[PDB]
């Protein structure tokens, strides 16, 4: 998943 | 210049970290909606919204128009792109580096919201609003898309109490 709402968290599938 | 053009400006510019989301996104075939507004971040963010002596509710507001505003963004490029796929960037998106701009444009953000707290509850906070974006929409030159995204994104900073 790549996530934008507060923080740029990104973690490989 | 108005004095909420700061903020705008940096909503505006965090508005397009929806390019490169939208780059991985389509290649790596992840949905546009898993986009993180999950318990572990509200509560992150309430915090580092308490830590500025801002309301996290009004706080929380901002982001989820935020995130709409950026999924927006994000659909539309997919829209672009089914149309035509050429016209998406030949350029891999560089996560790592946009990870410290949302970082930064965050704390940014949480800063000139308790910074201008006094005028986002004032009755002219709605025309210092509007001068504000007249403004960035031009220093930035946003396309009819991002004007748009950017009314969206701010649509309850006048929402203060």
């Amino acid at each position: 998943y790549l996530w934008t709402y507060y923080e740029l968290i990104f973690k490989p599938c | 210049t108005s004095q909420l053009a700061e903020l705008v400006d940096a909503a505006a510019e965090r508005l397009e970290v929806a390019d490169p989301v939208a780059a991985f996104k389509w290649r790596a075939q992840l949905p546009i909606e898993d986009s993180g507004r999950v318990e572990q971040q509200l509560a992150k963010l309430g915090e580092d919204a308490r830590s500025q002596h801002i309301d996290p509710d009004y706080v929380t507001r901002v982001f989820d128009d935020q995130i709409r505003a950026t999924e927006a963004i994000e659909y539309s490029r997919f829209s672009d792109w089914k149309l035509n796929p050429a016209s998406a960037p030949p350029e891999p998106p560089d996560l790592s580096a946009s990870r410290s701009a949302i970082d930064s444009l965050n704390n940014r953000m949480l800063s000139q919201i308790w910074s201008h707290w006094s005028l986002l509850s004032a009755p002219s906070c709605a025309a210092q609003l509007d001068r504000a974006k007249r403004d960035i929409v031009r220093s930035r030159h946003l396309d009819s898309l991002y004007q748009r995204a950017l009314t969206t994104a701010t649509q309850s900073y006048c929402q203060a109490l």
